[PDB]
């Protein structure tokens, strides 16, 4: 289409990949990552068959993993992404190429952002290529309830089909719930639980299901630190989370009690948006180390927060935070609304008004 | 009925001014007579209503909504509320999702199949 | 628990000049962020990085805005709670706004007829 008004604006990729384009020339059993990276960047779509293959192959690997992953340093811990694919590209450029960098994502890959399925298909493709160096944890948004409530189900039905959405839902149930990194840090999305006493409690969870409205599996995905964390007037451990409407707020003595019980240094989490992309909570009295770490990897969250994003890098005995700003992305009308559905109600009004003038 | 409308026709800053006046002008002459006046109004007395909505975007009256036509008509109503980049991008993506035969344009069949979910009365 | 109003109530978050108020027929420039009662954003002019412009009190926008905005002064930050009847009603605005939805708009009046704050 040469005849467009704003020619300086690049058009989306028109066609779907062929088998020769899709499969990697180096490893014909795995997708071409470099191609996928560019194709998604130009808002290109895969065929239903190709997209289904990536998710199912991803499910195949995830189902073989335990509820509690166990990995050693070096590692790059990443927080929420929320369909911000063009910021996810910046993430890998800051953290390092997955082909030579060990990663750990804490969840929330979908909803809110209008490029959720691109994030999933690419992260799943990376998991296929690097099953023993890249790990994906489940976030509270990786379930049927929130994806249907928000935008992910709509995105799948719009860009692809219902079969794709059902594939992701099945895949989300295979996602690990937690991880113990380098025998020092408990890595989760949400926070602690009154039913979470030891790491053994996590291991006995049947994760192959939708998250419950309450309980251990719920809290791991939904729990938050208190707003006055580290400065609690009381000695209470938990309290109802009035903000989330479910799960609990956990406190500083609650965190310290867990860490001392399980011989862990800190709790690396996400789930909450930070202005700097991260927040370091009160250090423990036992080791002088930050009891809780919130990692958030979605810059300019919802295109309005104007916040930085960050990832945690832990190598040898060295740990540091790397921040990065947002990256421009193509525009979508709310809920993937087409310009016809978008303008017709207004057209009908202006025509009706013009009729009265006659 | 028509006699009353013929009497109203004898007696005779909207963003869609140039467009609607061009729709009534069915031969593209520049003027509008009674037969064009009645025919234009007769659509508002569900298929005919959608056919009129299609003519709003179809500027050259070729039966297809092009990428350029879609942008221009939308800009008449939107103005500066959307940037050129933002509007051009959602215009591009709308075309692709509606262009089922892949000709770069939007037919009337493709148009109706897009807004089957979705208005004009007298 | 039952309040009595036309369909829109304004919550002043930050005061304007307290002098210039949008009258019927005036053109206003507003940065808005629309959320549902659950607090989820469905649209924002900040997303487009472009302040929203329209003629107020002439039926261009929803009734909640035509009656809410004139209550604001130039430069004021306020929140408009809009009933479905002053909103999009039972039909709503698919696929963006569900039927019978109460709308919550964070509005900042930036300009009135090219007089800025
Ligand atoms: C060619 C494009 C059309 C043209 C679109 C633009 C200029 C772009 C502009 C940023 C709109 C946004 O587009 C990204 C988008 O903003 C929303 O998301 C939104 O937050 C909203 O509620 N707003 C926007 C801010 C002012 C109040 C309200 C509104 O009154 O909006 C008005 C509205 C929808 C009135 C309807 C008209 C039909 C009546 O039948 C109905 O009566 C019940 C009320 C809008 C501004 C119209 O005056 C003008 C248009 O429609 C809507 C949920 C849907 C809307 O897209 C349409
Ligand atoms: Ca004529
Ligand atoms: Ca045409
Ligand atoms: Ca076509
Ligand atoms: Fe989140
Ligand atoms: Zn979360």
């Amino acid at each position: 289409t040469l005849e467009r008004v704003i020619k300086e604006v690049q058009a989306p990729a028109l066609s779907t990949p062929t088998d020769e384009m899709f499969w990697s020339p180096e490893d014909p059993s795995k997708p071409n990552l470099q191609f996928l990276k560019q194709h998604f960047y130009r808002e290109g779509r895969l065929t239903e068959e190709q997209a289904l293959w990536i998710i199912h192959a991803g499910t195949q690997i995830l189902r073989s993993e335990p509820n509690l992953l166990e990995m050693d340093a070096p590692i790059t811990v990443c927080g929420d992404v929320h369909g911000q694919y063009y910021d996810l590209m910046k993430l890998f450029e800051v953290g390092g190429d997955p082909s030579e960098t060990r990663y750990l994502f804490l969840g929330d890959y979908v909803d809110r952002g209008y490029f959720s399925i691109e994030c999933v298909l690419y992260l799943w493709a990376l998991k296929i290529w690097y099953p023993n160096s890249l790990w994906l944890l489940r976030g509270n948004h990786e379930c049927r309830h929130l994806t249907d409530y928000f935008t992910f189900k709509l995105e799948c039905k719009h860009k692809y089909s219902e079969r794709i959405y059902e594939a992701c839902i099945e895949s989300f149930c295979a996602l690990p719930l937690a991880a113990v990194m380098n025998k020092q840090f408990l890595c989760i999305h949400g926070g602690l639980s009154p039913e979470l006493h030891t790491l053994e409690d996590i291991k006995s969870i049947d994760r192959f299901r939708e998250p419950p409205t309450h309980g251990l599996m719920c809290d791991i995905l939904w729990a938050d630190p208190l707003e006055e964390f580290g400065q609690e007037k009381t000695g209470d451990y938990f309290v109802h989370n009035s903000v989330r409407g479910c799960s609990y707020f956990f406190s500083y003595p609650a965190a310290c009690a867990f860490l001392e019980k399980n011989n862990l240094l800190s709790i690396i989490r996400a789930h909450e948006a930070q202005d700097a992309g991260y927040r370091m909570y009160r250090k423990t009295r036992t080791t002088g180390f930050p009891s809780v770490m919130t990692i958030f990897s979605a810059p300019n969250y919802l295109d309005v927060y104007n916040n930085k994003a960050a990832v945690l890098k832990y190598e040898n005995n060295v740990m540091n935070i790397r921040q990065f700003n947002c990256t421009p992305h193509p525009y979508w009308l709310p809920n993937f609304m087409d310009v016809f559905t978008w303008s017709l109600p207004f057209v009908g009004e202006k025509i009706t008004d013009m009729l009265i003038a006659i | 009925e028509v006699d009353r409308l013929r009497k109203r026709f004898m007696k005779l800053s909207n963003p869609l001014a140039t467009r609607m006046i061009a729709i009534f002008d069915e031969d593209g002459g520049g003027d509008v007579d009674f037969q064009e006046f009645v025919s234009g109004l007769s659509a508002f007395s569900k298929e005919e209503k959608l056919r009129f909505a299609f003519k709003v975007y179809d500027i050259d009256r070729d039966g297809y909504i092009s990428n350029g036509e879609l942008f221009i008509v939308l800009k008449m109503m939107v103005g500066n509320n959307l940037k050129d980049v933002q509007l051009q991008q959602i215009v591009d993506k709308t075309i692709m999702e509606a262009d089922k035969d892949r000709d770069g344009k939007i037919s009337f069949e493709e148009f109706t199949e897009m807004v089957e979910n979705t208005s004009m009365t007298l | 628990k039952i309040e009595w109003h036309e369909g829109v109530t304004k919550e002043l978050k930050s005061p304007g000049n307290g002098v210039d108020f949008p009258k019927k027929g005036d053109f206003v420039t507003i940065h808005y962020t629309g959320r549902l009662t659950d607090g989820s954003k469905f649209d924002s002019s900040v997303d487009r990085n472009e302040p929203f412009q329209t003629q107020i009190g002439t039926g261009r926008v929803i009734k909640g805005w035509d009656e809410g905005v004139p209550q604001m002064s130039l430069g004021e930050k306020a929140v408009l709670t809009i009933t479905p009847d002053y909103g999009y009603g039972a039909r709503g605005f698919p696929p963006v706004i569900p039927g019978n939805s109460t709308l919550i708009f964070e509005v900042e009046l930036l300009g009135i007829n090219n007089k800025r704050a």
